[PDB]
């Protein structure tokens, strides 16, 4: 058995993610998206 | 950045514990829902300027371990991980020489405001979370350069990103390597000199105070306008009630609801002035936020005097600091 | 990269099609409108302090003394409300022209031109963007390169070389783990390292990292090849 | 020219190319070099 109710959180602010920092290592796209997105203003 | 959350209540305000008040209230009409739904349209616009400030970045990115930097020492500028409240050393200053009046957290002038129904609402996003979001902004920033704000954090040494800006502006980059050392030198000495600037002087973040002590003159002076007589006998309620009778009690009241009900209107007004140059604030903030960390700028004086070469966002009280880094 | 426009201009249809929240700022600006007129209209109702809101049951009632002190408790609420109402418009007016500006920006700046700004012109590189009319707004699709699949390499600020030290003119020195390539910083694209794509300055010493790796002149080769001709004709000659 | 011009791949994946002579700033020298290379050889005979 499930079912819905309110539940009350701490928002996330964001998936965590460490860069892979080092002293001589370069991270560079081998491809690309397009991407194409609107904006709305009044 | 944003500014104090406020409500308020025209049943306590214009009268407290008074049927008698509350019923000749009624006869005004929309006025009052007029003045909540203003109060509550700043309220809601307040968090949505340090969102669009401060929430830039879609994960919380962190530096590694190891803090070597090409020589660049951001140990001043990067979290405290010993603190309870994670900020950076320079943000503590931050956030100790702007003073807040009222928190607004469970529950002086902070009583008496409330005494009259005045209250004040907590900001969505706590000073830990402004504190994570201007830390992953700085971990992107010193360990992937402008590649965060286009797509995925790309990692690249941080005196090759430094020479990369160089190139950004008309120096090429191998003059850079050349003076590393002197570069870091500069650059270490310069982040000395911001918390000595910072300690030191008494109108530092004086544009932050300004705000808070605005907010709370701006209270004092509403709930101060509660004493005023507006032409009645009394400004006391229950004076003029048990003093007069009913016909000449009410229109005593009513002078007082009038008035009331302008010191009202005048703080809302207020209020929605002064929460519009807080927006347009708030908005060059992100553009600076967009194109200063997430970035480098080609726009003279955008990024403070100088070529601009990066920027560092760090949080305080109502707003945000940037240390811009200019060549 | 036109299946990739292509396929994205689909989902701006699909996104359009499927909610009606997406233009919530522009509705926004209707029902804050539209909801001040109703408002406005709702406070004729008000009485404040009068004996009646319905201005003719005063005139029906009182006579001009008694009826005139009636009259100017509703000029004083209704005109308040009418005082109240512009200020709003006002306010609204100016939150409105800011954007207004902004809009005209945008289309300066990312229409009528390629912005470099970070962020202003759409989430990417900014290529180029493309205007829509709505009602009370406007909306721009926002064209942007994003970078994709990324893969690690070794890299260095310098090469050395016959103990001078070279530097990109343009790119990235990078390896796979046993050659050393130039490439382009913002697409995978190696090429031998040579004369033609790195400049020197100075000496193998002062460069904190800098890696030994030869540098190539296109030049060498076919003055070596005009020296085998030339060599070629002296055994002739013998 | 070579000094005008990058090269990158061949011409079967760009819609649209077109064939021109591309100059090699090179070739004067050289082939200047070797008329002068050559009257050498005949005069040395
Ligand atoms: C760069 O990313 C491109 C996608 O953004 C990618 O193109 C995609 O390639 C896959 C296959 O590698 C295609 O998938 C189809 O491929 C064949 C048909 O040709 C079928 O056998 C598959 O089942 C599937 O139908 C995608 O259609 C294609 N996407 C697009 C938009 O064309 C490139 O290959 C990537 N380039 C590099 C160098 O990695
Ligand atoms: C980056 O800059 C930091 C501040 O400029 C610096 O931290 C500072 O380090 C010195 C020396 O370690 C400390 O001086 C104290 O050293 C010991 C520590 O107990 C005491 O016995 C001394 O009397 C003296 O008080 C500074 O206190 C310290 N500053 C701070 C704010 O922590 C880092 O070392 C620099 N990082 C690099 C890599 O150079
Ligand atoms: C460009 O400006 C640099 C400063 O912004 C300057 O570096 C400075 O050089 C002087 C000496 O040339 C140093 O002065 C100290 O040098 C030694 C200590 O090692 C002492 O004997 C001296 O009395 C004095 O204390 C400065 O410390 C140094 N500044 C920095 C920040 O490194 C360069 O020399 C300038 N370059 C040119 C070409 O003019
Ligand atoms: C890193 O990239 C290098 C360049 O692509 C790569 O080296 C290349 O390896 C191929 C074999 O896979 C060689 O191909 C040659 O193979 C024989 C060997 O004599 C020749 O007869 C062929 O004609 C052909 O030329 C390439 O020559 C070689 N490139 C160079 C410059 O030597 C490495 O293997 C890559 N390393 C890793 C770890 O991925
Ligand atoms: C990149 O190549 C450089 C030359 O090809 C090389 O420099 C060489 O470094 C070695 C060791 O430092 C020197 O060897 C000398 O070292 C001491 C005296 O200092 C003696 O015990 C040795 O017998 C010898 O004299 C070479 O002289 C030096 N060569 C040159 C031309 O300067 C770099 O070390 C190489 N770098 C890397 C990272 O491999
Ligand atoms: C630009 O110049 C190209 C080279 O001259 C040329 O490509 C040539 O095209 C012709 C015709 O398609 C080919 O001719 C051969 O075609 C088949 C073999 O594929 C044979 O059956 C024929 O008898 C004939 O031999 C050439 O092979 C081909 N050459 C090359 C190097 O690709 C282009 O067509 C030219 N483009 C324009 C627009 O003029
Ligand atoms: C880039 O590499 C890091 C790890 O470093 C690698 O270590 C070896 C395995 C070898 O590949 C070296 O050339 C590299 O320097 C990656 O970060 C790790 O990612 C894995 C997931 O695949 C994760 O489990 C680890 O915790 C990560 N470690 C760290 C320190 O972050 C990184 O993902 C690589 N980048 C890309 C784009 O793949
Ligand atoms: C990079 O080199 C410096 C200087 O030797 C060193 O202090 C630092 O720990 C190194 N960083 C890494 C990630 O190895
Ligand atoms: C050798 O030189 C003669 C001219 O003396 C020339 O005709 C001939 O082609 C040359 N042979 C070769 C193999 O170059
Ligand atoms: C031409 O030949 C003569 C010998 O006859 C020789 O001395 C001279 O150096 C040669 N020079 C040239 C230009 O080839």
């Amino acid at each position: 058995v499930a079912s819905q109710s309110i539940i009350a959180y701490t928002m996330s602010l964001g998936a965590e993610n460490s860069v892979a920092y080092s002293n001589n290592s370069i991270a560079i796209p081998t491809n690309f998206t397009i991407s194409v997105t609107t904006e709305i203003l009044p | 950045v944003s500014m104090t959350k406020t409500s308020v209540d025209c049943t306590m305000y214009i009268c407290g514990d008074s049927t008698e008040c509350s019923n000749l209230l009624l006869q005004y009409g929309s006025f009052c829902t007029q003045l909540k739904r203003a109060l509550t349209g700043i309220a809601v616009e307040q968090d949505k300027n340090t969102q669009e400030v401060f929430a830039q970045v879609k994960q919380i990115y962190k530096t590694p371990p190891i803090k070597y930097f090409g020589g660049f020492n951001f140990s001043q500028i990067l979290p405290d991980p010993s603190k309870p409240s994670k900020r950076s050393f320079i943000e503590d200053l931050l956030f100790n020489k702007v003073t807040l009046a009222d928190a607004g957290f469970i529950k002086d002038l902070i009583c008496a405001q409330k005494f009259n129904g005045l209250t004040v609402l907590p900001p969505l996003l706590t000073d830990e979370m402004i504190a994570q979001y201007t830390s992953a902004l700085l971990a992107g920033t010193i360990t992937s350069g402008w590649t965060f704000g286009a797509g995925a954090a790309l990692q690249i040494p941080f005196a090759m990103q430094m020479a990369y800006r160089f190139n950004g502006i008309g120096v090429t980059q191998n003059v850079l390597y050349e003076n590393q050392k002197l570069i870091a030198n500069q650059f270490n000495s310069a982040i000395g000199k911001i918390q000595d600037s910072l300690s030191s002087t008494a109108s530092a973040l004086g544009k932050l105070q300004d705000v808070v002590n605005h907010n709370a003159q701006a209270l004092n002076t509403l709930v101060k306008q509660l004493s005023s007589k507006f032409g009645a006998i009394s400004s006391v309620l229950n004076d003029i009630l048990s003093r007069l009778d009913k016909v000449e009690a009410e229109v005593q009241i009513d002078r007082l609801i009038t008035g009331r009900l302008q010191s009202l209107q005048t703080y809302v007004t207020q209020q929605l002035i002064r929460a519009a140059e807080i927006r347009a604030s708030a908005n060059l903030a992100a553009t600076k936020m967009s194109e200063c960390v997430l970035g480098q700028s080609k726009r003279v004086d955008f990024c403070g005097k100088g070529y601009h070469l990066m920027s560092f966002p760090q949080s305080a009280p109502h707003g945000v600091v940037f240390l811009h880094v200019t060549y | 990269i036109a299946n990739q426009f292509n396929s994205a201009i689909g989902k701006i249809q699909d996104s359009l099609s499927s909610t009606a929240s997406a233009l919530g700022k522009l509705q926004d600006v209707v029902n804050h409108n539209a909801q001040a007129l109703n408002t406005l209209v709702k406070q004729l109702s008000s009485k404040f302090g009068a004996i009646s809101s319905v201005l003719n049951d005063i005139l029906s009632r009182l006579d001009k003394v008694e009826a005139e002190v009636q009259i100017d408790r509703l000029i004083t609420g209704r005109l308040q409300s009418l005082q109240t109402y512009v200020t709003q418009q006002l306010i609204r007016a100016a939150e409105i022209r800011a954007s207004a500006n902004l809009a005209a920006t945008k289309m300066s700046e990312c229409v009528l031109g390629q912005s470099k700004r970070v962020d202003f012109c759409g989430k990417g590189y900014h290529l180029m963007s493309f205007p829509q009319s709505a009602p009370h707004g406007v909306v721009f699709l926002h064209v942007t390169y994003v970078p994709a699949q990324e893969k690690n390499f070794t890299t260095a600020p310098a090469i050395c070389h016959d103990g001078k030290a070279h530097f990109p003119r343009e790119g990235v020195f990078v390896s796979n783990g046993t050659h050393w390539f130039v490439t382009q910083r913002n697409f995978y694209e190696p090429q031998i390292i040579t004369t033609d794509n790195t400049f020197v300055s100075g000496n193998c010493d002062v460069v904190i990292g800098i890696v030994n790796n030869t540098v190539y002149d296109p030049l060498q080769p076919e003055l070596d090849s005009f020296k085998e001709e030339l060599d070629k004709y002296f055994k002739n000659h013998t």
